[PDB]
Order: C-alpha cells, then structure tokens, then sequence
C-alpha cells in the first residue's frame, strides 16, 4: 500500500508547535517524488541521509511530526539550535536522521483580525528532550513568591499564542513545519 | 531567582506582548493616514489607547525591580525605557489639564488663519496661505504684514497657553529627578555607565556651543553675502551692517534661506541640474522610482526591499476616492513590516526624498533583530542623518549621469559647483544659528533664567546676537513669536536638527573615506561601494543597544560630535564668500532696527 503522506502534507489542520502531533508510518510503500520535485516547500534540509538516495531505501518505520512555527523560527528546526522553539516546543537530537519541510501559509494560517490559535511556549523549568512533548498550562514561577494557581508577579502564563496576519513580513508569516524522522516495512 | 534574571524573564514577557500591541497601534494608525474617515480616526485612537494603557501598566510592573539590582548594560536600559513615569507624575487633574492646553495649542496652529486688511474676504492660514506669501513674494509690506499677524494672531493666543504649558512641564520633570523640562530632553543624549563613552545632560550644551563657535566664520560671511544680495532686491530697508528683518528671510520665521536663492543666486547664467523633465520623458513612473532607490542601496551592500515593501506601501495619490496624508513618511510597524508613505510625483525632488525615506527603512530593517525597546536610532539626531546622506549621493552629477537621467555632456564648471554649495549653504548651515538660539531660548526659559514679563525681549536680543536677525516690528510680552513655530507649540525638541547636520557630514566624510573618494567632499557619491556601505551597516545594526558615542565611533571613528567634516563641504564656497565680501561688512550691529 502506499504510504498516506498527502494525509499529512495536505492535512487541514495543522497543530501548534508545543503540542506539536507525531505520526507513525508502517508497512506501505513510499513515493517521494512528489515531495522533493516540487517548489512548493520553501525549506527542504535533510540531515544524516540525502534527498536522493533515500528512493533505493527501507526503513524500519517513519515517524511524521507536524505543526507551526513563523518563518524565522523555521531555523531553529534543526540539529544543534538553541532558541526558544527548540528549546521549549521541539528539540532534534545531535544524531538526527531525517528531512525538515516547510512552507508559507500565509493565505490560510493568518488571518486579518489576528489568528491566535497558533501558540508555543515560552517559558519553561530547563530544555527539552530530543523529541519531548510539553502541553502544560501550569503557571511558570519565575520569582520567589509562589503563584498559588494565580499568574501574577514574577507568575506568567507559560504558553503564548503566535499573532499571524497577512500582512507580516516573511520573517513572521506562518510556516507549517513537516518533520519525518527516519528510525531503523517502508521502502521505494 | 537573581533580581537580573527575574527582569529578563519580565522583558520576555514585555518583548513579546508590547510587539503585538505595537503593531495593532501602528496599523491603525496606517489606516488613518492612508484613507482619511472617521471610523478610521477611531480605531487609530482605540488601539492607540490601548497600547498607551498597556504601557502604563508595564510601567509600574517594571519599577519593582530594582535597577541598581542589575548588572547588563543591555536589560538595564530596557528597565530605565519602561520605568520612566512620564506625564502619570502629574495628578488626575494637572495631567488631564496638561493635555487640554496640548490639544488647543496643536488646534490653534494648526487652525488659525489671518485675514487681509486691505481685502477682508482673504483669509488664510498658514499652509499653504501665509507660507506661498513668504516663501514667493517680493513687496516689503506683503511680507511684514504676514509675518507681524502670524504673530499677532495666533501667537498672542499661544501666549497665555504656553505660560501654562512651561509650568505643567516643570513640575514633571522636576518629579522625576530632573532640573527642568530642558534637562528632561537633553536626557536623550545621556550616557552614563560605559567607561569612556559617557555623556551627560549638561554635556550637550558644552559641546553644541563649543562647535557651534568654529560655524561663526562660515555663517558671518554667508550672512554679508545674503545681506549685500538682500539690498538690491530691497533698497532703501536693509542696512549694509546692521541685521536681516525677519520677514525677508524665505520663509515665516527664517529657519530656512532656501527661498532666498533667486535673490542670491551666484551665477544665474549657468544651467540648472533639474532632471524633472527627463524623467518625464523617459516615461517613469513612481515604481521606477523606488525600483531606482532600491538599486541604489543594494549597489553599496544593502538588501533589498522586503515583499510587504513592495505589497504595502502607498507610493502614489489615491485622488478624491480615498483621501490621505501625503507627508513623506517611513514606517517601521514591526514584525517585518516596513511601508513608506508619499504621494510620489515624477520630479527630481520626489527621487531624492524617495532616497532619503528608504534610508529610513535601512535603518529600521537592520536593528530589527534588536529587543523591542532598543530598536530606535543611537539618539534623536541619528535617523534623520542617516536619511540626509543618501539624498547627498543620489544628488550628484556624476550618480545622475550614471542613471541615464543627465546628459553625458554636462559640463560641471566651477561655478556650477558654487550655485549648488549656495543653494545648500542657504538650507543647511543657514539653519544652525536658528536651530541653536531657539533650543538656547528654551534651555533658558525651562531653567528659570527668563521671566515671564521679558519673554519677548530676552527672544529679540538673542535674535540679533546669535542669529543676526532684526524683528520688523517692535514686539512686547503679549506676543508669543517662538510659539508661532510648529516645534515649540507642538511639545518637539528642536536641538536634533543641529546635531543631525554635524552628523551626516561626519558621516558622508567617513563613508566617502571607505568609498576611496579623491574629490571635493560635495562630488561624493558612495554608489557601487560595499565596503561604504558595510562600514555604515555597522552602525545601522545597533539600535539603541550601544551608546551614540560608541556607535559614532564604528563609522567617524570618533566619540563626540565633530564640525570639521561640515566646514570641509563648503569650504570651496567659504573661500569663494571671503573674495565675495572682501568690498562688504563682514557681521552686524545688534542696535539697528527698521523702526528705531
Ligand atoms: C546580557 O544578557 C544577554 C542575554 O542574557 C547576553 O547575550 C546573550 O549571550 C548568550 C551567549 O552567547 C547568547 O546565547 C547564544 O545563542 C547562540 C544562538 O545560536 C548559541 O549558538 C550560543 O551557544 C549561545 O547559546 C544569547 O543569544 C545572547 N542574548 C541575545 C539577546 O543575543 C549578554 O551577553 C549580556 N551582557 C552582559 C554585559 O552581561
Ligand atoms: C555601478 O556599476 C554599474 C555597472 O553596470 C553602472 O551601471 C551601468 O551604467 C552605464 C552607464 O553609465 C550603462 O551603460 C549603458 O548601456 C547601454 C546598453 O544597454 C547603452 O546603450 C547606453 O548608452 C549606456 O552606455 C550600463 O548599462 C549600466 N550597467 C548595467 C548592467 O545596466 C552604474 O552606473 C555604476 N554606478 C555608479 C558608477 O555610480
Ligand atoms: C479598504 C479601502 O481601500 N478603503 C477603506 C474601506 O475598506 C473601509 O471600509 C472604509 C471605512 O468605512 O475606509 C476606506
Ligand atoms: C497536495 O496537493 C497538491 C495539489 O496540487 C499535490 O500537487 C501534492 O502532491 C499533494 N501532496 C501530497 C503529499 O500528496
Ligand atoms: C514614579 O512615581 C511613583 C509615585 O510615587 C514613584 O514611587 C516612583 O519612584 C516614580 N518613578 C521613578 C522612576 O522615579
Ligand atoms: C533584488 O530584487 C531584484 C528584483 O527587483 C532581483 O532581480 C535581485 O536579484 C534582488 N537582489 C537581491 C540582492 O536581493
Ligand atoms: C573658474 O576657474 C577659472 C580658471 O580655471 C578662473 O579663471 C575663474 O575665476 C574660476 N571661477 C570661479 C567662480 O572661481
Ligand atoms: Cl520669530
Ligand atoms: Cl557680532
Ligand atoms: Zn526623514
């Protein structure tokens, strides 16, 4: 069978970055023709394997992660970056072996009014694991005085939602982020 | 938790909810400017509100750490930015009065228009009424007749408004540790933490006076030239040593000689550089225009202009179906929208004003990166520099012949070069005594050194002595004359456009340096230059982060504000002015009036 990457690349909804969502891909045969003879990704860096040879290729299984970043945080979606994407939302290991896709989604992740259902976190106890998932909502402490449920100060909320709108610069127009993760059932 | 590392994770915060509320600030404000209605002037003010609201309560949650608890220069003066209570020292009542006299003052002005005696139907008000009179007109009484009742109208209005409005700005600045209302503005200039770079507020009084002493010479003799000029175009009303009317001067006040270069013109008989029909006639539009601009600054290093640029901007009219304000303005929204307002007309000097607009953007593009509170100009005078020193290389012969704009058969005499460093003496160093004396009249006025019953007297006795300018008419306390200026009764500091001058010479010397410039330093063009352009992105950068002095170091390679570089532009044409004034009287006497 082959393998459903339009389910993932052609999904409607995309899911923020903190609660960034993972795809397990198993017995099906991959075409990545469609992904890498097209212009329609305005990033594509692989690392560890090349864009090419993984055709003549088998893996074991393909793990498809997928959400939204801006466009200026789409560097950070590599090996060995220290922002706060990667630090707070989604972290790769060193030994990464696989392909970053992105794309602008300017037309339909931003909207004029200010789309704020994008969010990512911004304040977090220490960094993330490789490919550590973080969806809390507990108050972030980052005085003293304990916050008792209630932000106040040196209490902030720790997540804080994107503000898309068309009319950013590239820098900061929404970009849907397509991670697949190669881990050693899919082959050419 | 450290007290620095609590008020980083603070401007964390800030950085990220003032930048989204900023910029629903910004846009509404856009909205307004670019079609003009009254849903539009509403919610320019509702998220101007908003974003005035935000930043009080970030005032006073930032005041609870304490500043001296911080050791980064950077987080520290992030704190101070937030920390500055403003016009909230005042009470519910002095605060809401301070902005009552405000308003009325910026309405008055902006409002007020005179009428003809000898034509009572005529009224008129300042622009474009009272301004084509004084910038176009040649009849003595034409002129002192607009000039007295801009003064006597308006400004005696202005008068008992502005004797509040200088007691209400007293009693803030002395509220927040400062001398007075001059000291408050002179903050701007202040630094005060990095070992050989610090600047103080009194600092900037020594240093204006200090270069403002080495302009006398090059001003004096462009003072007898234009006095001996200004008697052929008004015999019998100008004394040959004593100083110019105020009326005559180009303009409502004389802050500006450029009117003046059809009476004072060095050589009539040479052509004038204005490509405004070639253009015309090589079919340009206001994209060739911009598209030109951008070329320019990608030729010495710059990036290009973003896509938002190229989708956002209004570069032309939108005619009586929308209409907008056509003030050429650059605008830096954040979250990479940059946009640049003008009505742009296919002439000659809407080509160098697109130039010097998108230097603007320049500068706003490359501290972008900067935290939001440091994305600014290194002090008031620094942006408007930056935007002056594009317009003086995209000026010259040579950058226009190498467009396609000029003929290559221009013959650059040598008195071509004197019409066009006349032209400019008139407007920029024409300008300096006017700038310094009237900060000089406010400094002393905010001091406490000028009392209310000799206002007036204190203005025209330093008129005569600084500037060499002599009222038509003889003025007593009812009226207001330096509030008839749009900076004094609009609440602007006027001492920017003085250092700025000092400065985009200091820059266009240093740059013309890295350009391998061998020429007169006016026949500089920094086209197709990188490392020009390198040598000033260097500078661009660094925002507000580090101080003035430091950041005018990286370029001029100096820590102060210097006036060489300013004399060595027009020293073909101070030379020139010597032999010019050699049969002439060289300064003036401060006694003589025309209604003594
Ligand atoms: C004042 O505080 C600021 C921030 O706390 C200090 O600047 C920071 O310096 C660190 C150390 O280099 C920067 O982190 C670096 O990030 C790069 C990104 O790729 C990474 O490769 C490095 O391994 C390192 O993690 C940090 O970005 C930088 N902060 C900013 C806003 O640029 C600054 O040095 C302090 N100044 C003083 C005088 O204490
Ligand atoms: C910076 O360097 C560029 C190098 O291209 C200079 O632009 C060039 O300017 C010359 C005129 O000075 C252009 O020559 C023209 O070529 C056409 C042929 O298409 C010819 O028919 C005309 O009579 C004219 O000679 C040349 O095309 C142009 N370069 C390009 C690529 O178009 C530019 O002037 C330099 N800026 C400076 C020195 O400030
Ligand atoms: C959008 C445009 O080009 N022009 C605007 C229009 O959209 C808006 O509805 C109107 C307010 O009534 O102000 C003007
Ligand atoms: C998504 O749809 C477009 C439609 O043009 C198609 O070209 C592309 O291959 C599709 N993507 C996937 C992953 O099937
Ligand atoms: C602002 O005013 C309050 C009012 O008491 C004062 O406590 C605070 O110190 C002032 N801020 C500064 C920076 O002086
Ligand atoms: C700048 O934009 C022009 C199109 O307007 C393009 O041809 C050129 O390659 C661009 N150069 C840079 C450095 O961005
Ligand atoms: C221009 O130069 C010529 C000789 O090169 C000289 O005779 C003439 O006086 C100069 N004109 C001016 C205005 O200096
Ligand atoms: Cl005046
Ligand atoms: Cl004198
Ligand atoms: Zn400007």
């Amino acid at each position: 069978n082959l393998c459903p990457f339009g389910e993932v690349f052609n999904a409607t909804k995309f899911p923020s970055v903190y609660a960034w969502e993972r795809k397990k891909i198993s017995n099906c045969v991959a075409d990545y023709s469609v992904l890498y003879n097209s212009t329609f990704f305005s990033t594509f860096k692989c690392y560890g394997v090349s864009a090419t040879k993984l055709n003549d290729l088998c893996f074991s299984n393909v793990y498809a992660d997928s959400f939204v970043v801006k466009g200026d945080d789409v560097r950070q979606i590599a090996p060995g970056q220290t922002g706060v994407i990667a630090d707070y939302n989604y972290k790769l290991p060193d030994d990464f072996m696989g392909c970053v896709l992105a794309w602008n989604t300017r037309n339909i992740d931003a909207t004029s009014t200010g789309n704020y259902n994008y969010k990512y976190r911004l304040f977090r106890k220490s960094n993330l694991k490789p490919f550590e998932r973080d969806i809390s909502t507990e108050i972030y402490q980052a005085g003293s005085t304990p916050c008792n449920g209630v932000a106040g100060f040196n209490c902030y909320f720790p997540l804080r939602s994107y503000s898309f709108r068309p009319t950013y610069g590239v820098g900061h127009q929404p970009y849907r982020v397509v991670v697949l993760s190669f881990e050693l059932t899919v082959c050419g | 938790s450290t007290i620095e590392e609590q008020a980083k994770t603070f401007l964390d915060k800030f950085n990220h909810e003032a930048e989204d509320l900023f910029y629903q600030s910004s846009l509404a404000s856009w909205n307004y400017n670019t079609n003009i209605t009254e849903e539009n002037v509403q919610n320019m003010n509702n998220a101007g509100d908003k974003w005035s609201a935000f930043l009080k309560e970030q005032s006073t949650l930032a005041q609870m750490y304490p500043l001296q608890e911080i050791q980064n220069l950077t987080v520290k003066l992030q704190l101070q930015a937030l920390q500055q209570n403003g016009s909230s020292v005042l009470s519910e009542d002095k605060s809401k009065r301070l902005n009552t006299i405000l308003n009325t003052m910026s309405t008055i002005y902006s409002t007020g228009k005179v009428c003809n005696p000898d034509n009572p139907q005529e009224c008129l008000l300042l622009e474009p009424g009272l301004n084509e009179i004084m910038a176009n007109s040649l009849d003595y009484n034409e002129r002192l007749w607009a000039w007295e009742s801009w003064r006597s109208e308006v400004g005696k209005q202005l008068r008992p408004l502005y004797e509040e409005y200088v007691v209400l700005k007293n009693e803030m600045a002395r509220a927040n540790h400062y001398e007075d209302y001059g000291d408050y503005w002179r903050g701007d200039y202040e630094v005060n933490g990095v070992d050989g770079y610090d600047y103080s507020r009194g600092q900037l009084i020594e240093d204006v006076e200090h270069t403002f002493e080495e302009i006398k010479p090059l001003y004096e003799h462009l003072h007898a030239y234009v006095r001996a000029k200004l008697m052929n175009a008004y015999p019998s009303y100008i004394s040959p040593i004593g100083c110019l009317p105020a009326h005559l001067l180009g303009d409502m006040w004389g802050r500006f000689w450029t009117n003046l270069y059809s009476l004072t013109v060095p050589f009539g008989q040479k052509p004038n550089i204005d490509v405004t029909d070639a253009m015309v006639d090589q079919a340009w539009d206001a994209q060739r225009i911009f598209k030109e601009a951008e070329k320019f600054f990608v030729s010495v290093g710059l990036p290009n202009m973003t896509q938002g640029f190229w989708e956002n901007s209004m570069l032309t009219d939108p005619g009586n179906v929308q209409k907008a304000v056509c003030h050429p303005t650059a605008w830096d929204l954040g979250k990479g929208d940059f946009r640049i307002l003008m009505c742009t007309k296919v002439t000659m000097d809407d080509f160098l004003t697109a130039h010097h607009e998108m230097g603007h953007i320049q500068y706003d593009m490359a501290y972008a990166a900067q935290p939001f509170l440091l994305r600014n100009g290194a002090n008031e005078g620094f942006h408007e520099a930056v935007g002056e020193i594009m317009s003086l290389s995209a000026a010259t012969p040579k950058h226009l012949k190498s467009i396609g704009l000029l003929s290559p058969d221009f013959q650059e005499d040598n008195e071509t070069e004197i019409n066009f460093l006349l032209k400019q003496a008139l407007t920029i160093v024409g300008t300096l005594p006017f700038t310094y004396m009237l900060e000089k009249w406010r400094w002393m006025v905010f001091k406490g050194e000028i009392p209310k019953d000799q206002w007036m007297k204190k203005w025209w006795e330093m008129k005569r002595e600084i500037v060499g300018v002599v009222e038509p008419v003889p003025h007593d306390e009812t009226y207001c004359d330096p509030a008839s200026l749009f900076h004094v009764s609009n609440d602007y500091s006027f001492i920017r456009y003085y250092t700025r001058t000092l400065y985009q010479f200091q820059f266009q010397e240093a740059l013309c340096q890295a350009a391998k410039h061998e020429g007169p330093l006016h026949k500089c063009d920094i086209s197709n230059s990188t490392e020009a352009g390198q040598k000033l992105f260097n500078m661009l950068r660094l925002g507000k982060s580090e101080p003035w002095t430091l950041a005018l170091e990286n370029v001029v390679g100096a820590k102060n504000m210097n006036v060489r570089p300013l004399l060595n532009y027009f020293e073909p044409l101070f030379t020139w002015l010597k032999d010019q004034n050699k049969n002439s009287f060289v300064g003036w006497s401060t006694d003589w009036s025309p209604y003594a």
